[PDB]
RNA sequence: CCCGAAAACAGGCGGCCACCGAGGGCCCGGGAAGAAGACCC
RNA sequence: GGGAGUAGCAGCAUAGCCGGGUGAGAAUCCCGGCCGCCGUAGGGGCCAGGGUUCCACGGCAAUGUUCGUCAGCCGUGGGUUAGUCGGUCCUAACCCGACCCGUAACUCGGCGUCGGGGAAAGGGAAACGGGUUUAUAUUCCCGUACCGCGGUGGUAGGUGCGGCAACGCAAGCCCGAGGGGUGACGCCUCGGGGUAGGCGGACCGGUCCACAAGGCCGGCUAAGCGUAUAAGCCCGGGGAGUGCCGUAAUGGCGAGAACCGGGUGAAAGCGCGAAUGGCCUCCCGUAAGGGGGGUUCCGCCGAUCCCUGGGGCCCGUGAAAAGCCCCUCGGGAACGAUCCACCGCGACCGUACCGAGAACCGACACUGGUGCCCCUGGGUGAGAAGCCUAAGGCGUGUCGGGGGAAACCCAGCCGAGGGAACUCGGCAAAUUGGCCCCGUAACUUCGGGAGAAGGGGUGCCUGCGGGUGUGUAACCCGCAGGUCGCAGUGACUAGGGGGGCCCGACUGUUUAGUAAAAACACAGGUCCCAGCUAGCCCGAAAGGGUUUGUACUGGGGCCGACGCCUGCCCAGUGCCGGUAUGUGAAGCCCGGGUACAACCGGGUGAAGCACCGGUAAACGGCGGGGGUAACUAUAACCCUCUUAAGGUAGCGAAAUUCCUUGUCGGUUAAAUGCCGACCUGCAUGAAUGGCGUAACGAGGUCCCCACUGUCCCCGGCUGGGGCCCGGCGAAACCUCUGC
RNA sequence: GGCAGGGUGAAGUCCCUCAACAGAGGGAUGGAGGCCCGCUAGGGGUGCUGGCGUGCAAUUCGCUCCCGUGACCCCGGGCUAG
RNA sequence: CUAGUACCGUGAGGGAAAGCUGAAAAGCACCCCGGGAGGGGGGUGAAAAGAGCCUGAAACCAGGCGGCGAUAGGAGGGUGCG
RNA sequence: GCCCCGGCGAGGCGCAGGCAGCCGUCGAACCGGGGAUGCCCGAAUGGGACCUCCCGCGGCUUGCCGCACUCCCAGUCGGG
């Protein structure tokens, strides 16, 4: 037969690649080498708009003139004053290790293993909450419902991320849809399966239904994987 | 349609130009390389044993 | 018109030839005013001009005579109070 | 009423010439006639 | 060979005639005149591509759809001159090499490091006018300039000033470092200041016009050098709320307004360049050549060209680097420029011509495509519309001559009376039409429908008033009166309207070359997997896409704006979870056997199967009877036994109905039609969505008004063919023949 | 690198009058939109089932019709290969 | 034989045709016509074999010669005669 | 097409039947043998190639030599 969207997907072509050479740079903590305790302060110079972050970010200005990126927080000013490190205060903005923030406490961008550099919790609107402290690991609630264990140690923003409520107002339009998925160059727009000739989808007929459930097993292999994956139920409730 | 018309837009830079080793219009302008004797694409020479140019060029039997 | 004078970056200008033939002339865009580095107003006593338009001029003539050109009157104020205001120990 | 001497018994009558030349055509000015030819003055 | 001296040499731009010349020879070549076509392109400039087609002389065997004395053809000789135009320099998306890992291996595949490439329309030192050649010129010559490098001599400065300030100044040299700015950026909309170009009046010369009145032509000024304001932004003084100040509009003010002064700061204009330079014209021998004159003023419109400022939009944010300017710091010497004057030097490649109804691609001197890529005077007029016309170009969208010369065809104009009787079907044609005023329905998502529908007026001349403006300048808005015609948006330009039904919400897309749609997409609704060494995917592996990413996220299905709603079934098929037992391959253990093995029997044995449960916006299903209460039909109510359950709300002779032209009603003189209902639903039905719906549709279908050669019934006219004459000159096809 | 000219008139910003327990009327400014007319350029291809159909053309011509500030049209440099 | 040549295709690739005067150039002096290709006279040679060149077949074309030929019916021939 | 040693012994100047002229008895043309010159690209190699063309750094004295990658012997010279 012919090939899925999603098969072609893998093989890694300009129609389906992320144009990052558009995008301001990535956004990482400082690494534990220079902070072993030095405990850096910087100022934050301006807010930019990111084509690929769905948050807006911040520059800050160190120690030694560098200039950094962050994940904005909601609130921050240009010209505030914010601390990185151990001793840091606790306010909106500093970046403190999980084992010196109190429980209850609104965090974002956390580290799974210490020295990552910031994976959780990155995206416009999200923020999650300290549950437990211990002396074996920190229990964390996140924007999924779910409990997770970190390292006392794996570092932590306070505050919540800046840019939420996009999903209020709805897109009215198949051009804006066409400007938004341009941007990042998402497949738009999308054809249905049962819509296809055989060769080309496990649905697919002149007559457009899907002749078998569409629950399909985790171990089917690829080419096979459509529908719904291994769906413990279907339905509304 | 697709015949005569589209004929009309072979004006645009050419897809082959003359290659410095070989002496003939194969090489391909975009990619680097030559499609008849492998100028930048290989130090040896294009030559495989389905085909007949090298032996024309030698006056060889096939 | 050449396709590099097709451009809109060359803001032709029609002109008239002693002897009479009205001829197009082409010119390169002015670029635009210096800035404040914190600020961002727009700096007196320094004129714009292309490279070759500034390298005929003396340099008291591209800077005004004080300290911080590249600043405005308030920003170097401040800066300069803040120096003395810590040089009092 | 219309077509009709190629009706192979391929007709009848009157008149003219032959046994240089009766007659006919091209040509010229034109329609009442007309695709070329033909027809009429 | 026959076809045949036949077809074709028409249709989309119908173009030639008179006189003269050359020459063996002229419808077709040259000169003049008349007549015509294009005129926001058939005119001008120039990419790519082509490659000598460019220029002059000499020719006509072939080529050119005819001829040819002509030529993009043939032959002989010629022709492209750069410090300033472009390439070289920077980097973008992207590519290559070396090392490295993989591969049986490679001219194969790949991450990261180092290095290198990558734009003749992105960034980016520096020149303008005139003349000269058969053919080149921002390249040659004359005149007047500029840039870089290197020097010669002086000077500012080192070791100096004016201003409260904003700032103004010639304001030291040589190496390195750091910082700031510039280079450097989207879409929409508006104001101000200018320019190219154009219009009017006067004057000077020339020219056309029976006089007169009048009309047309010309009346010029480059780079560079030197000189300023506007906006905006700043500096001093000043000291405000029942408020003042201002814009086309938004607006501004004790976080310092009005008001008074000043600084900085564009495009332009002015001056030198530069007037025996260019243009126009006037006088004698005409070979070189002679002399003379003019080159003036006012006033309007005005860009899609240049500069400068505001405002609005983004779940969308609209390049980088080289290069250039300034400041600070560190280290050196005592000299010495970013100022003035002078000298020297500046490599390599391109440069001809076409740029398309004959120089490109399409086999062609092809109505196609590439390129409409950049630009264009006057009138009417909203107008880059159509019509007429100036410049410029053409008569080469390369065969001509005859004609009452028919029939018939192609493209057009008009038709008495009737007005769709034509036809599957009003196909085609016709009707309406611009501007101002009056007036405007159902329905509606209150936004629309809507230019609904429908009605009245419009020319020319003579005057009178208004608006902005200094204006008897310019551009616009009204009034009265007189008068002509069949007709006054008189040509050109320029909507036929209305009422029902089906489908699809809309703008958008599609079978290049028989299907443009009811099919696709769409916003939106709902379901599934996934906490990152994840989920999904590529690959032989190494590695990789989503990922410069982290649940307001990424990936995977179905339905399809909006409004009201979305009923029952987990027995089957599938997916998910759980579990004591059972089954369960290799391996392991035990026994028997084999001097050892092969071999025989049993036990244990994961996943999976089996077993137990959840799941229908998962695939799918929603039947059967045996009986009916009061007389004509009713099974409308209640038990039952089959099976997991037994079609809920709605809709229904349907784009689904067989019998079918179902029955009733409305529309016709007449109805296998359309609309509305009735249920006997062969074989409707709820996210393979059900029922409605304003607005929209080159979708499909029915009716009405107007209108018409569709039709009764055909007739007349125009241009191009057809016919004849001259010229060039095929093909399909063909056993031999032919009542 | 491009898209003549014209219409309708969203938010935003306001003004006037009578008033007055309430309210009732009337005038402007401003220029949005996958809005409208439009052979501007440019793009497409509905009907005539027109011309042609050994064609001008191995998919063209004419009349009629559709979009035309956007999910628009086009150019130079690059990438995806049975 | 100026052949892997001309020519076709973006490219990978595909791919023709074309031999001979005479022993000797003795390769046609001179004249008339014609704008000219050339024609007619004359010449060289044993023979025009004339460069459009050894021999020079058939199909096909024109002219001359012989037979038939405008009241007439069969695949074009066979038998017998005139 | 230039030079030398041998052979042959008068003509020669390619396929190629021409014009005008040169070379050769100091031994040519031709034949056997040995030398010189030998542009650009190309393994292509000092560095780059959208056009077989461009751009350099050292040392010597305008002309010459050296200057790629993967290795061996060495060693901051060199030889393979
Ligand atoms: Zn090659
Ligand atoms: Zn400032
Ligand atoms: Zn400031």
């Amino acid at each position: 037969g012919k090939s899925l969207i999603q098969q072609r997907r893998g093989k890694g072509t300009t129609t389906f690649r992320a144009p990052s050479h558009r995008y301001r740079g990535a956004v990482r903590y400082v690494p534990l080498n220079l902070v072993q305790e030095r405990t850096l302060r910087g100022v934050v110079e301006e807010i930019l708009h990111d084509p690929g972050r769905t948050a807006p970010v911040a520059r800050v200005k160190f120690e030694d003139g560098t200039k950094k990126l962050i994940i904005a927080p909601e609130g921050v000013l240009v010209g505030q004053e914010i601390y990185i490190g151990p001793e840091a205060p606790i306010a909106i903005g500093n970046t403190l290790p999980l084992a010196k923030i109190p429980e209850g406490t609104y965090v974002y961008d956390i580290e799974g293993v210490p020295g990552d550099g910031g994976k959780y919790v990155r995206a416009g609107g999200t923020y999650a909450l300290v549950v437990s402290r211990e002396k074996d690991k920190v229990i964390v609630q996140l924007p999924s419902g779910e409990l997770k264990a970190f390292n006392p140690m794996c570092r932590a923003t306070i505050g919540v991320v800046a840019g939420g409520g996009r999903l209020e107002k709805p897109i009215v339009k198949a051009g804006k849809a066409y400007y938004i998925a341009k941007a990042r160059n998402r497949f738009w727009p999308k054809p249905r399966g049962v819509k296809m000739n055989a060769v080309n989808h496990p649905h697919g007929g002149k007559e457009h239904h899907i002749g078998r459930p569409s629950t399909v097993s985790r171990r089917a292999p690829p080419g096979r994987k459509v529908g719904h994956i291994a769906a413990r139920r279907t339905g509304r409730r | 349609g697709a015949g005569t018309a589209p004929k009309g837009k072979r004006n645009r830079t050419p897809t082959h130009i003359r290659c410095r080793r070989c002496g003939r219009r194969a090489f391909n302008v975009k990619k680097g390389y030559c499609a008849a004797c492998g100028f930048g694409r290989s130090r040896r020479m294009r030559k495989y044993s389905w085909s007949h140019k090298w032996r024309k060029k030698r006056n060889l039997s096939y | 018109m050449k396709p590099m004078y097709r451009s809109r970056s060359w803001r032709r200008k029609y002109v008239r030839t002693p002897g009479g033939r009205t001829v197009i002339h082409f010119e390169r865009r002015k670029p635009k005013v210096a800035h404040c580095a914190m600020c961002g107003r727009p700096l007196n006593g320094v004129p714009r001009g292309r490279p070759s338009e500034l390298r005929k001029l003396p340099k008291t003539k591209k800077r005004p005579e004080r300290p911080y050109p590249n600043l405005c009157p308030s920003c170097m104020r401040k800066v300069m109070k803040a120096q003395v205001r810590a040089s009092i120990t």
